[PDB]
């Protein structure tokens, strides 16, 4: 909000914030509509204070009350405070934009994708006797993904049934300017 | 009754809570700071984590909000176990309980006064563990317990049970007074004290 | 009844003979919850427990969370080197096939016969020579957050029952990749609970 | 130093200049095309 | 050790001791070790069903409050009859124990 | 040989080989056996096949 | 004014009990983030409370004096300034919706319509 | 004088009966821990099976009370055996049915209490002897209405 740095020169700079995943953490096993709800609310309280500032751009993630395969759609119209109707009118969207898992972003031309880190964290779910947890052997992982024009290498570990028909949409076809996991 | 029931649970659950917590009457590994323990709590309060003390205060908060009807003071007791001798003494004021909405201003005075009674607890020294016990004293308006089992009380639900239960747990009885802030508003006009030596 | 062989043996054996449990056609459930009964009168007297479990028992029978291994006949079918149990299934409200449970558009799990006349002889048989019957125990037996809640606990479920159910068929396929689900897709061992947990995991995702 | 000479070498060099409060600074403009223009790729139903 | 007092009289001694109590008290007609009978940890699960079995009365109770009968004094169980009278400005206190520091203690080193 | 000395119900290959062996085999129907030996691509399945007859094999020792 | 802002910070600190921040009293005097630091400053000269101040060093960091006697890096601040006042020792905020219709130091470039 | 008699003498023999089950003095497994109740009290009361004990008891505490008004304290000592020392020394003695009711059931209460809280002491070691009339000392409550108001104490070592 420009309020710590006190420097409005720098931090206007910063057009929206994007909130790649993880932003609600709970054991699936044992939980109640209680926690959830106090969680959601207590989000949408800083989404309140955070909106008519600066953009945001909300993602799921694999601990996210949402889907656990890798297409996620996003969350729902609920599961949010009932002041932030205003915003869920459908005609302010560049303000707060709800999308799916995976997205290619042309911010003003320049093609960034984000995805929920799902996949590489699947890839590295398994322990393979050859190849000889660092930063090195993540950032490799992440570039034989971009090499290999596949974003999920492990089929039915992180992909779930009917993904597309003749198709395949993880397949890549163009080559994005920046990649964001 | 409506909705006054449940937030005088909750209060008295947060009550109870802080006053285990912070007189170390308990190992405070035991506690976890949360803010749902079945009830929606206006702050990050240490609960414990232990079925037995769990049901033993949701019973006695239980019996205490049965019995409100004629309970105009509730007090919590912490004494001695080599001496059965009262050390603390912190006093909750039910002064005709304005009996027969904005849950968030509810919330928020019980948040004040659990900010308030924390604030008192930390000035207090440390106290040490092995058998620094705590007991439960309750004061009445007109009422008598441990007489309703004269006619056997043939029983054939739950409700009588556990009304039975109540009526016979109890067992009649017989300095730095620090007042402190209680709830100010409309259906919850709740008062607090403190004593000590 | 508990046996100490030695005075310095400090656990009970439970050593039966003759048990209810000795019978041709059987079901596994009605073994397990004698041996539970049983277990709880030995160690704590406590008939209200055993209500309690019973009464659990005949609820969650009634509703239909059981694993459906325990409450299947097991016919024997020449064909003397017979080896082949075909399993019964509850009825028809008959003798379906596990594969009616499988394409499980319905259920017609009943509190009925089957339930009647395999838990209630044994347990009265027993509980007659305490003093207390069983047959009235059971007599008295007779929003979005949530469902998304649901839907994500049976999605992991189901996920769990692949991943499982996968790095078993890998005994035999040695891979990991793609095919080996499909491979792992075709066990119908009868003889693992696994496979009708998965089968009923699908059937309530496709329904 | 202390936490104390900090606070008084700072606190009471503010400038307290440019907070008008009437005439704040716009955010940069930035617009993802992709927000309405066709083909959402990971759209399932 | 503990003097008695400055004025004092003494009764007659026990009849039985640690050990010959149970043997007297098996000679009496009873048994040695009267061990724990089938019964109802709940008054409500009683619902009258010792009743009797194959013409067999069953003698099956509770441990309840409710269920316990009073004591006796020379075969006499006393009991209150008159109605109570509640007095104003009264005070109680709360009678079960509460657990110990010890046991929450090694119920949290044990990691469950 | 394993109904005179062992007392269990199925009697079959697996059962006897996961309450004797500690081992759980997984079992296929034979029309997914010959589907798999009569593919022409997919080793896959040719080495699922012959596993699986080894592994029935060996546990019969 | 350094007498309305006293009075209010000491009522939102003694009579109801609450930890005090400057956003608070930003959005009361609608004033600025400089000048509400000033007089958070000037409240914290001329005690019952415990003072909670944060610092700005470079690259962009932003860290929370805990011990107040090993700041590290004193000669790369930029910044240091008072962020709240909590009587007690847990800090534990709590947070509400605001109505920020003149107090906002940066707008968006979009309106809501 | 009617209610306080038979209270009196229910309460004192439920009181002889814990500090003869409590302690050593007797084996366990004699008493009826699941069967009687006292006062209404939550608590377990155990009272022995054995008839000749109980009417020794009975028959002392009728003696006791025949002539309560000579005496002014009733006192059940603790004999140590082999040594003859007194280890533990629990004395006692110096309206509405109710009020010498709960006075009996708060007397009982704190004796329960205070009895549980007690170490454990090996068998066969303890005898005890009723007498009519370094030092850890402890206070009861007592009953207060009636003008016959009885103290409660207990000494140790
Ligand atoms: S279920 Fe079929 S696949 Fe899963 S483990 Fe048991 S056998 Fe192997």
């Amino acid at each position: 909000m420009g309020r710590i740095n006190n420097k409005i020169d720098d931090i206007s700079l910063i057009g929206r914030l994007l909130i790649c995943g993880n932003s609600v953490d709970f054991d699936i096993k044992s939980v109640n509509k209680d926690e959830l709800m106090i969680s959601l609310t207590e989000f949408s309280k800083f989404l309140h204070n955070i909106l008519p500032s600066i953009s945001v751009d909300i993602m799921p993630g694999t601990n996210d009350p949402s889907d656990k395969s890798l297409p996620q759609q996003p969350f729902h119209k609920s599961l949010f405070d009932k002041s932030l109707e205003s915003y869920f009118n459908g005609s302010n969207k560049e303000i707060l934009n709800l999308v799916t898992n995976p997205y290619e972003f042309s911010y003003n031309g320049v093609d960034v994708l984000a995805v929920s880190g799902k996949n590489i964290n699947d890839i590295c779910k398994y322990v393979i006797p050859s190849n000889d947890d660092d930063i090195e052997h993540r950032l490799d992982l992440m570039e034989c993904t971009m090499k290999w024009q596949n974003i999920a290498p492990t089929a039915p570990d992180t992909l779930w049934c009917y993904p597309y028909t003749d198709k395949d949409p993880f397949v890549l076809d163009k080559w994005p300017h920046v990649y964001i996991v | 009754n409506r909705w006054v029931e449940k937030w005088l649970r909750v209060y008295l659950k947060c009550y109870i809570n802080l006053i285990l917590f912070y007189r170390n009457v308990y190992p405070p590994q035991s506690f976890d700071y949360t803010t749902y323990q079945s009830f929606n709590l206006p702050q990050f309060v240490p609960i414990n984590r232990h079925p037995a003390l769990i049901d033993y205060i949701e019973e006695l908060i239980l019996d205490v909000l049965s019995k409100l009807t004629h309970v105009y003071r509730f007090s919590i007791c912490i004494i001695n176990k080599k001496n059965d001798l009262c050390i603390e003494k912190y006093v909750l004021d039910f002064s005709e309980l304005q009996h027969v909405i904005t849950e968030t201003e509810v919330f928020d005075e019980f948040r004040s006064s659990l900010n308030s009674l924390i604030m008192h607890l930390e000035k207090l020294p440390k106290v040490n563990d092995d058998t620094i016990t705590f007991e439960a004293v309750i004061n009445a308006i007109e009422l008598e317990l441990g007489h309703k089992l004269d006619r056997n009380r043939r029983v054939d639900s739950l409700e009588e049970k556990a009304e039975i239960e109540r009526d016979s747990n109890w067992v009649k009885c017989q300095i730095k007074l620090t007042s402190l802030v209680g709830s100010d508003v409309g259906p919850l006009i709740i008062h607090q004290f403190s004593e000590k030596l | 009844g508990f046996s100490y062989e030695s005075p310095s043996q400090t656990l009970p054996i439970f050593d039966a003979k003759g048990i209810e449990t000795v019978r041709r056609d059987g079901i596994p459930a009605q073994q397990k919850i004698i041996e539970k009964c049983i277990r709880l009168l030995f160690q704590t007297k406590d008939l209200s427990k055993i209500k309690k479990y019973l009464q659990n028992e005949f609820f969650k029978i009634q509703i239909g969370k059981v694993s459906a291994q325990d409450f299947c006949f097991a016919k024997e079918v020449k064909l003397y080197k017979e080896r082949i149990p075909y399993l019964v299934v509850k009825g028809k409200q008959r003798c379906v096939s596990p594969e009616e449970f499988l394409e499980g558009e319905n259920l017609e799990l009943d509190s009925e016969y089957y339930i009647n006349k395999i838990l209630i002889p044994p347990l009265d048989r027993l509980f007659n020579l305490i003093g207390i019957n069983v047959g009235n125990w059971a007599q008295e037996i007779v929003t979005t957050l949530s469902f998304l809640i649901k839907k994500l606990k049976r999605q992991k479920e189901y996920q769990t029952l692949k991943t499982v159910c996968r790095t078993c068929s890998y005994r035999y396929t040695s891979d990991a990749g793609i095919e080996n689900d499909h491979i792992a897709s075709k066990c119908n061992s009868y003889d693992c609970p696994v496979f009708y947990s998965r089968v009923k995991a699908e059937r309530y995702l496709r329904d | 130093l202390h936490m104390d000479a900090l606070l008084t070498k700072f606190n009471e060099d503010r400038s307290l200049q440019d907070e008008n409060l009437s005439q704040p600074r716009t955010r940069v403009r930035i617009v993802d095309d992709n927000l309405y223009n066709k083909s959402n790729p990971f759209q399932l139903c | 050790g503990l003097r008695y007092g400055k004025r004092a009289f003494v009764y007659g001694e026990p009849p039985f001791g640690y050990q010959d109590i149970l043997n007297k008290l098996e000679d009496e007609g009873f048994p040695k070790i009267d061990y724990k009978d089938p019964f109802f940890s709940n008054p409500v699960d009683l619902e009258n069903k010792p009743y009797a079995y194959a013409g067999k009365r069953f003698e099956i109770s509770s441990t309840h409050v409710s269920t316990r009968i009073p004591v006796q004094f020379g075969g006499e169980t006393v009991s209150v009859y008159n109605k109570p009278t509640f007095d104003m400005f009264s005070s109680w206190k709360y009678a079960l124990k509460p657990p110990t520091y010890d046991a929450v203690q090694k119920w949290y080193n044990k990691v469950p | 040989a394993l109904r005179s000395d062992v007392n269990l119900t199925q009697y079959t290959i697996e059962s006897a080989a996961f309450n004797i062996l500690h081992k759980r085999l997984p079992h296929f129907s034979f029309e997914s056996l010959t589907n798999m030996w009569n593919a022409k691509k997919s080793t896959t399945e040719l080495k699922t096949v012959l596993n699986y007859w080894l592994s029935r094999a060996q546990i019969n020792i | 004014m350094d007498q309305k802002a006293s009075y209010f910070i000491n009522e939102k600190l003694f009579t109801e009990v609450k930890p005090v921040l400057f956003t608070d009293l930003i959005h009361h005097l609608k004033i600025g983030p400089s000048m509400a630091k000033k007089l958070m400053f000037d409240y914290y000269k001329q005690a019952k409370y415990n003072c909670v101040v944060i610092c700005c060093y470079k690259d962009q960091t932003i860290k929370i004096i805990h011990d107040l006697s090993n700041i590290p890096q004193q000669d790369s601040i930029i910044d240091c300034f008072i962020y709240a006042f909590n009587p007690m020792d847990s800090f534990i905020p709590y947070y509400d919706i605001i109505d920020q219709k003149d107090c906002l130091t940066i707008k968006n470039s979009y309106e809501l319509k």
